[PDB]
């Protein structure tokens, strides 16, 4: 009893565009991180600044879960140090990152015929993202030197592109949902403990 | 707020094609909803029939797919349905509708009142309206020999809400139908206060006030 | 496409709670947590009540619940009230990207016998001016939902140009029904007495109309 909800991040019916990622504080709880592994055949399962298997001796401050869908292509960017589209405008992770990233294919439940457009991405962008920035505006992007003010049209566009999941695309173009678990140690009492 | 709005014929013959439009008010098709068209047979369950994304995506019934296309208007802000090589079982009422989201189905949320389409050989006929003279007391109209239903009666020109029962119209032996629209008001309102009639037929273009 | 069975009808009784099942595949309810219920009310559109398995929109009373076991969808109606009785479908996505509605339930709330209301009208004069004649027997708030209609001239039986519709529900979940008497001018004014016999569980009301 008191168990962690993993099963409400991993398990959830829909996951967040990776623009409007989602993170869960998990906290005042045992983590029974065993079942993780047991759960599915994760296609990605990376660690950084720990071993999976060590996280039911330890105890942590705070754990963060951090939930969203991109392509299988993009997996590899959900790593310390990366570069494209998803490293620089979507979910940044910092170059002394700890924890694990957990990805899996997701083409029966998020791919749709005719295409799934609710998983969005940000296409344009004044600046690269910090480390776990989010940003959520829908502002108009201003690609030619004339300003837009505020008014979609030629050489002003919409920020967010669409995925259009389809369930014919190749491996590399299909939804895979991702699990970004940080582990956080503080100045203050570790709450979140594995079983004993 | 978003309100769809059917539009089309409502007889169709064997073997002809049936053409609808929805019309989209209180928000723009290119939205991330799926649009789509649902069916009902007279007293028999729900279909869907199909769905079709602004960016040009369809998805039908494997049911009806051989014989169903469906389009957007983005431009007159709607979305159609065409169903082609119609029979008698495909008389129902159509209503269009939408996904919560442009994804896998997430639910309907915003529906059309319906049309009826009634896929029949016979030739349409428009109705022949009566007035009906009437504690409380009652006043009606019959709108008799009408075919196809159903036809729309409304009393005031709409001010006049309460106490108005349409009733479901009466196939008759010659395949056409009456109908009667009551109104109960009170005994000092009959010579006191004025009640005009709205009957109207869409399948032969009937607009007759009493 | 895929069968989502649902009993046929369902009954309760005010503040009763009652539970509509929704049995399916593993290409559709079993596989996905994408189910839909729908509340119909006669003559209207289908509501959303519960998207996603147990979600309900914002304005759908917390007395509709939604939930899933295996290949089985469940809505449950607590505290069951009048305004709930209506047809019940459930709806799921498919493997083959499409949506299927289950077959449909009749939710039936108890309410109690309740006698009919008749209203008879005359040949309008237009119509006696068009060579025709009908008398319209408006019977309505009636439950259970079956009566009988007889009419009957200057005292005598009528058996011919009798058309009677099927007992349909109202808003109120009562039933309202008609019967047309299809005649001619000369038989209006060919008798004095013109009488409709609607028996309702036995008890007869009768309404009677004649031209001046
Ligand atoms: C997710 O659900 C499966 C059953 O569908 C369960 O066995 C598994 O333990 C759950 N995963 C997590 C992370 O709780």
């Amino acid at each position: 009893t008191n168990l962690c909800p993993f099963g409400e991040v991993f398990n959830a019916t829909r996951f967040a565009s990776v623009y409007a990622w989602n993170r869960k504080r998990i906290s005042n709880c045992v983590a029974d991180y065993s079942v993780l592994y047991n759960s599915a055949s994760f296609s990605t399962f990376k660690c950084y600044g720990v071993s999976p298997t060590k996280l039911n001796d330890l105890c942590f401050t705070n754990v963060y879960a951090d939930s969203f869908v991109i392509r299988g292509d993009e997996v590899r960017q959900i790593a310390p140090g990366q570069t494209g589209k998803i490293a620089d405008y979507n979910y940044k992770l910092p170059d002394d990152f700890t924890g694990c990233v957990i990805a899996w294919n997701s083409n029966n439940l998020d791919s749709k015929v005719g295409g799934n457009y609710n998983y969005l991405y940000r296409l344009f962008r004044k600046s690269n993202l910090k480390p776990f920035e989010r940003d959520i505006s829908t502002e108009i992007y201003q690609a030619g030197s004339t300003p837009c003010n505020g008014v979609e049209g030629f050489n002003c566009y919409f920020p967010l592109q669409s995925y259009g999941f389809q369930p014919t695309n190749g491996v590399g173009y299909q939804p895979y949902r991702v699990v970004v678990l940080s582990f956080e140690l503080l100045h203050a009492p570790a709450t979140v403990c594995g079983p004993k | 707020q978003v309100e769809l709005q059917e539009s089309g014929p409502g007889l169709v013959k064997p073997s002809g094609t049936l053409s609808l439009t929805c019309a989209v008010s209180g928000g723009s098709i290119s939205s991330n909803n799926w649009w789509t068209w649902v069916r009902q047979p007279p007293g028999k369950g729900l279909e869907w029939i199909g769905e079709i994304h602004h960016s040009g995506g369809t998805n039908y019934n494997p049911s009806l797919k051989s014989r169903v296309t469906m389009s957007v208007d983005k431009s007159k802000n709607q979305f159609s349905l065409n169903l082609y090589s119609v029979t008698a079982a495909d008389t129902a009422v159509y209503y269009c509708t939408r996904d919560r989201a442009g994804g896998t189905y997430s639910g309907f949320d915003f529906w059309g009142q319906g049309t009826l389409v009634t896929v029949s050989s016979a030739s349409t006929k428009g109705p022949s309206v009566f007035p009906l003279a009437p504690g409380t007391a009652a006043l009606g109209c019959l709108v008799k020999d009408y075919f196809p239903e159903p036809v729309t009666v409304s009393w005031n020109s709409g001010a006049l809400t309460s106490g108005v029962h349409t009733f479901p119209a009466v196939l008759q032996s010659s395949g056409l139908y009456s109908l009667s629209s009551v109104v109960t008001v009170p005994s000092s309102s009959l010579g006191t206060q004025t009640y005009i009639c709205n009957v109207n037929h869409k399948p032969s273009n009937t607009k007759v006030d009493k | 496409q895929a069968v989502v069975t649902q009993p046929a009808s369902v009954s309760g009784s005010p503040g009763q709670s009652i539970t509509i099942s929704c049995t399916g595949t593993s290409s559709d309810v079993g596989g996905y947590n994408y189910v839909s219920w729908y509340q119909q009310h006669p003559g209207k559109a289908p509501k959303l009540m519960i998207y996603d398995v147990s979600n309900r929109p914002s304005g759908v009373s917390n007395r509709f619940s939604g939930s899933k076991s295996g290949n089985t969808a469940s809505l449950t109606i607590s505290g069951l009230q009048a305004e709930d009785e209506a047809d019940y479908y459930c709806s799921s996505y498919t493997s083959s990207s499409t949506v299927v509605f289950g077959g449909g339930t009749k939710v039936t709330v108890l309410q109690p016998k309740a006698n009919p209301t008749v209203t008879l009208f005359p040949p309008s004069s237009e119509e006696l001016q068009a060579n025709k004649a009908t008398l319209v027997c408006l019977i309505s708030d009636f439950y259970p939902g079956a009566v009988t209609v007889a009419w009957k001239a200057d005292g005598s039986p009528v058996k011919a140009g009798v058309e009677t519709t099927k007992p349909s529900k109202q808003s109120n979940n009562k039933y309202a029904a008609s019967s047309y008497l299809s005649l001619t001018p000369e038989q209006w004014k060919s008798h004095r007495s013109y009488s409709c016999q609607v028996t309702h569980e036995g008890s007869t009301v009768e309404k009677t109309v004649a031209p001046t």
